[PDB]
């Protein structure tokens, strides 16, 4: 009873819900300010190819921890290099265990 | 932990355009477990539990419809077959008699029969179908039939033999007595399928009813009908509920085609099998324990029946996890338990947990328990001889690791091909990534926050890890995979075993395969002499010293630990201590004139006779310090006086060893050996004079007849 | 009798060092061994023995101390390299004129690079004052990330650890150096302070390792502000992006500037961004023609009109020539203005403070409007009111 309450009080989002706020913004923002672009004879859609969807970019005041930050983007770099899972696959853990 | 299929029998005789099908509904199990039952459309099947083969041919034509339920009588002597022919048959059963099974008493309701149950004590039968429920007593042979308002689906008699519980698909749960009166009624909104009564237990001694409703819940009900408030939720709709003997486990099946195991509290442990179809009935093998019987009883047996028509048997074996650091041995008992045993007084201390323990690691006066999504640490009051355990800290963080270790102010977890360093608070601190799976890890002592460790990989390369370095140090390379590693007392050598049960000894200063051995199960190093190595094969344990022939014992067991004049041998899950005589290595060291190492070996607790022998040998070979130590460790007065005389006369006089050898022999009762040794070189007259003081002038005269007096 | 603690106490009482060393090793209490190495007078074989024991235990600091007290230096370097203690190795090599350490470090870094561990190589280079190679490695990692989903705040986090780890290592070295200093060190630090007072902007720019972090933060802030109205702040943020022009390529900065300028009707900046975009280094003919078509359409719908704004008085210098609010270049004066990481507005007021983790200027009014409990860039969890008071005290000192 106290365990659940304390965990909910702190609840450090480790991996699973770091920034999970994914909602279609290619259509949400295009309704916000694109109207006078379509109204006039202006084609700036090529320039907008730079802009990243904003819902993924989270905007809240949180606390950043050096150790935590280290762990997070170490996991990100290991993922983006894609080397752990390959050697895990050629490790054949399931065949042995 | 490991679940293995045993034998599968399939029934493919599907009959289209006929109400008889190939499905199997129930599977009754005998109390002894030597026979097994199953029911199929228009037939019954008798099986042997250990090996899958029909002891008796399938019986057909007895019931013109399907068979809904088959049950035993808790004594292995009766059969009860309920059929959609609106009839229940009761058969007599006996293995030795020429008719193994034969009908005894048959009765019929007004409508179809759906469920049946037996009385553990009085062996009364309660059969409930649509519109009716009936009670049968063997003595009177007069059935009592009563009407109801809806069809009962499930029944179960309490283990006390007093209460009865039935459920209806209309949501009504009824609890009655042996007189069939409305003791308690509970109304729900979902159908009732599976019900059971918790087994009687000396720790609990109270019976409650566990019922699985179809709204994804399992509920506990008291005798009066008041719910206990558990109302545990489930992802899937349950179908069958079975309680193991002594009320320790709970086998749950239903939707998702999986057979899972739970504790009586509700903690998930494992799943048994996924049959790709609904499992109508799963049963557990009863066990019988003798008066004071000793056995781990890790083995478990389950029987499953699927909707396709497969009656399968599965065997579950629990692996052993234990830890041994010093003066303590903490091993996992029957699941959700930790027992700490002391090797001296054989006393035990029990710690009970509710969730499954995955790893046990004990540091200096610190015990670490790795519960599912929980970490516990307990300390010890060192001043008191008996250990008192108190919980300083608890870790709520969920961590997955096949190997867990605890060091001073830190924790180490091995998962896949990665090593994670955890602070006691819970936050991750440091990461290590290796090429292959980390198989074995060994922790060596050191400063807090600076404890080193050894790591073995599936490739075989042996690495060293420091807490703060964050850079692995390659120790050596091995071609074959590593199963277990050990380090010497002075960190001079290292013994490593491969997957082929091959033992290899590597020198750290010079990486060279000095020693190789075949067919080795376990090995250990001494903690005091640094040189002795004790390795145990499947049947024989060998101890080996430096450049010495091996010594055999024919000791049954595996070597776990080696201490000063002590060897720990672990059989099954209990371990004992065996003392080893150090006289052989003593003699071998005396052969090569290595008195320092011989004295070091003798210091390991050898008998005083060997101490006296070593003192004599050292005194003869002009080593006075070791001689004094040996003659002092055992309280002796004449020998130390003779040693003082020898050390005083060594500098000045000749110090002929013959005289002192004769005096050593004459200090015992062996006078003739001393006389022979004294006559050997040339000391006749002094032998004469030493024999005279014993007042045996006659034998001294016989001696002085031969000896001369070269003076003047 | 295998009772080591009592034997150690008796040996200490009897002034016998070999048994003391043996007992301390057996009990695994090397603090008594530190007391012994402080107590052993000079130049003995026991020095080498205890150095061996320390190297086996993994404490190469004490091992190197014992080796240097004994009179052997090569063994200290061997311990430092074997245990991968590279900071002490670099210090010892520099002080005692050892040259092969750089080659060995290069080979080990190349081995780690082949082992696909660029972050570990960056750590190694940061341990040995080689932060430039770590900077190039981090830039390569960011470029590789951009090829994928590439949530920008992940790159911001990476540059933030780079800066924070550099600061932590420098602080550790600094604290080691200042602790127990002499008159010569005091004079050197006084000269360093004198040079610190009269510092140059370029030296500060090179020193600060937060360049990529603040660049990505400004990019994210510009995008976020542009999405939620506030075009005038997005302009200033994009102008800061244009000022940096180092980690972010020209394409991104100029596209953002053009979009913001068009949305704010400020067409001089849009024209500058478009003439920049027509040829950065290389572009296919179709893309360049499309960009020219967009430019000619935009600028032939109506001529570029400059919107009026407030020409606030300049605070950088005494010149009466006012500078535009968006402009940060401060032409003909050379006094560039420090950024505000809150919203991007340049510091045009006395109210500016900074933390002791990222030292970035910050306006009180922006914090009050936004109610920011933490620093916008480094998320320093310290109260902003006390920090404003501390900065006011520091300014009063100046
Ligand atoms: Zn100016
Ligand atoms: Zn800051």
């Amino acid at each position: 009873a106290q365990e659940q309450e304390v965990s909910k009080v702190s609840a450090p989002p480790n991996q699973p819900t770091v920034q999970v706020q994914d909602i279609n913004e290619l259509q949400k923002f295009t309704k916000i300010n694109t109207l006078p672009q379509t109204e006039e004879g202006v084609d700036l859609s090529q320039l907008m190819q730079i802009l990243s969807p904003v819902e993924d970019i989270k905007e809240k005041d949180e606390a950043w921890e050096f150790l935590q930050l280290k762990t997070q983007i170490y996991e990100i770099v290991s993922n983006m290099y894609g080397g752990n899972e390959l050697i895990d696959d050629d490790d054949e853990d399931d065949e042995n265990q | 932990m490991k679940c293995s299929e045993l034998w599968t029998e399939i029934i493919p005789k599907n009959d289209p355009n006929s109400n008889i099908t190939n499905q199997v509904w129930s599977c009754s199990f005998n109390n002894d477990g030597s026979i097994l039952l199953a029911c199929v459309g228009d037939a019954i099947l008798v099986y042997d539990s250990f090996t899958g083969n029909l002891v008796n041919k399938a019986i057909r034509g007895g019931q013109k419809e399907q068979i809904n339920c088959i049950k035993f009588s808790k004594d292995g002597k009766r059969f009860a077959t309920a059929s959609n022919d609106k009839t229940v048959w009761v058969w007599s059963f006996d293995v030795n008699k020429n008719p193994k099974l034969a009908p005894e008493v048959k009765y019929s309701h007004t409508d179809k029969v759906l469920c049946l149950a037996f009385n553990p004590l009085t062996h009364q039968i309660f059969s409930g179908g649509a519109q009716d429920y009936a009670l049968w007593t063997p003595d009177q042979q007069s059935i009592e039939k009563s009407k109801f308002k809806d069809k009962i689906i499930t029944c179960a008699w309490s283990w006390d033999g007093l209460y009865l519980g039935f459920g209806t698909m209309g949501g009504i749960i009824g609890i009655r007595n042996r007189a069939l009166e409305q003791l308690a009624e509970i109304q729900r909104s979902f159908p009732i399928w599976c019900m059971d009564w918790t087994p009687i237990t000396p720790d609990y001694q109270n019976s409650v009813l566990v019922v699985g409703v179809w709204e994804q819940s399992i509920a506990h009900y008291n005798i009066q009908g008041q719910q206990l408030g558990s109302d545990k939720k489930l992802t899937y709709d349950p179908i069958d509920i079975n309680f193991s003997t002594q009320g320790e486990f709970l086998l749950v099946s239903g939707t998702n085609n999986k057979c899972t195991l739970y504790t009586r509290e509700g903690g998930f442990l494992i799943d048994v099998a996924t049959k790709n179809d609904w499992v109508w009935n799963n049963k557990l093998k009863p066990v019988i324990k003798e008066a004071g019987s000793v056995a781990v009883q890790d083995q478990l047996h389950v029987a499953l029946t699927t909707n396709d028509g497969e009656i399968s048997m599965f065997k579950i074996q629990q692996l052993t996890v234990h830890a041994l650091e010093g003066d303590k041995y903490a091993y996992r008992d029957n699941l959700t338990d930790i027992v700490v045993q002391s090797m001296s007084s054989n006393q035990r201390i029990r710690l009970k947990c509710k969730e499954l323990v995955k790893n046990i690691s004990i540091y200096k006066d610190k015990l670490a328990a790795h519960l599912t999504e929980r970490i516990l640490i307990y300390g010890t009051s060192s001043e008191d001889s008996q250990m008192k355990y108190k919980l300083h800290k608890r870790i709520v963080k969920k961590v997955e690791a096949h190997i867990l270790e605890i060091v001073s102010n830190h924790l180490i977890a091995c998962v896949k091909n990665k090593v994670q360093l955890y602070q006691l608070s819970g936050d991750l601190e440091k990461e290590w990534v290796f090429d292959s799976r980390v198989n074995c890890i060994k922790i060596i002592g050191g400063m807090p926050n600076k404890e080193g460790a050894y790591v073995g990989l599936k490739n075989g390369q042996i690495f060293k890890i420091f807490v703060d370095n964050s850079f692995p140090i390659p120790i050596l390379n091995h071609n074959i995979s590593i199963k277990n590693i050990d380090a010497s007392q002075k960190r001079k050598r290292l013994a490593v075993v491969d997957k082929n049960s091959n033992l290899t000894v590597y020198d750290l200063s010079n990486k060279e395969q000095v020693f190789q051995e075949m067919n080795i199960v376990s090995c250990a190093f001494n903690n005091n002499f640094d040189d002795l190595l004790a390795f145990s094969s499947t049947d024989t344990t060998f101890i080996r010293c430096s450049n010495h022939p091996p010594l055999s014992q024919k000791i049954s067991g595996q070597v776990v630990g080696f201490k000063a004049n002590k060897l720990f041998v672990l059989n099954d899950n209990v371990m004992s201590t065996i003392d080893v005589s150090m006289t052989q290595t003593m003699i071998k060291y005396l052969e090569r004139k290595e008195f320092q190492s011989a004295y070091e070996i003798s210091l390991l607790g050898v008998t005083d006779q060997d101490f006296l022998y070593l003192g004599n040998e050292a005194l003869i070979a002009t080593q006075f310090a070791i001689a004094r130590k040996c003659y002092t460790r055992i309280k002796k007065l004449d020998f130390i006086y003779l040693l003082e005389k020898a050390e005083k006369d060594f500098k000045k006089n000749t110090f002929v060893e013959g005289f002192y050898q004769g005096e050593i022999y004459a200090l015992q009762t062996k006078f003739y050996e001393a006389e022979n040794a004294l006559t050997k070189s040339n000391l006749a007259s002094q032998a004469k004079e030493m024999w005279i003081i014993l007042k045996e002038f006659d034998k001294a005269m016989r001696i002085t007849d031969t000896g001369a007096s070269p003076i003047n | 009798n295998f009772q080591w603690d009592k034997a150690a106490k008796q040996y200490a009482l009897a002034k016998y060092n070999p048994g003391l060393i043996e007992a301390y090793t057996r009990i695994q209490d090397y603090e008594g061994l530190e007391k012994l190495i402080a107590e052993i007078p000079e130049r003995n074989e026991l020095l080498q023995d205890m150095g061996d024991r320390f190297q086996q235990a993994g404490l190469c600091d004490a091992a190197v101390k014992c080796y240097e007290k004994f009179g052997d230096i090569k063994q200290a370097i061997d311990c430092c390299v074997l245990l991968n203690h590279w900071n002490l190795a670099v210090e010892l090599a520099e002080q005692y004129n050892f040259v092969q350490i750089e080659g060995l470090l290069v080979q080990y870094a190349n081995q780690l690079l082949e082992k696909r561990r660029k972050l570990e190589a960056a750590e190694l280079y940061r341990k040995a004052k080689r932060n430039t190679e770590a900077a190039k490695i981090l830039s390569q990692i960011a470029d590789d990330l951009t090829e994928r989903d590439a949530n920008p705040l992940n790159i911001k986090k990476m540059y933030v650890m780079a800066a924070l780890e550099v600061d932590l290592y420098k602080k550790r070295m600094l604290d080691a150096t200042m602790t127990g200093q002499a008159t010569s060190t005091a004079k050197t630090l006084n000269s360093l302070i004198t040079s610190t007072i009269n510092t140059s902007s370029a030296d500060k720019i090179l020193n600060n390792p937060w360049r990529g972090a603040e660049a990505w933060h400004f990019f994210i802030l510009a995008q976020r502000q542009l999405y939620n109205g506030q075009f005038k702040y997005a302009l200033k943020s994009a102008l800061r992006l244009g000022e940096y022009e180092l980690e972010i390529d020209q394409k991104k900065i100029y596209s953002l500037i053009a979009i913001a300028a068009y949305y704010n009707k400020s067409f001089r900046e849009c024209s500058r961004a478009f003439v920049k975009l027509q040829n950065l280094e290389n572009i296919t003919e179709d893309e360049k023609e499309r960009y020219e078509a967009i430019a000619v359409s935009i600028f032939t719908k109506h001529p570029p009109l400059d919107s009026p704004c407030e020409y606030t008085p300049c605070v950088g210098k005494n010149c009466s020539q006012q500078v535009s609010e968006y402009d940060i270049h401060c032409r003909a004066c050379g006094s560039n203005f420090s950024p505000c990481v809150a919203s991007g507005r340049p510091i045009f007021q006395k109210e500016f403070y900074q933390c002791k983790n990222c030292r970035h200027k910050m306006i009180e009014s922006e914090v009050s409007r936004l109610k920011l409990y933490n620093c916008a860039l480094c998320h320093s969890p310290i109260d902003f009111k006390r920090f404003t008071e501390s900065n006011n005290n520091n300014n009063n000192n100046i």
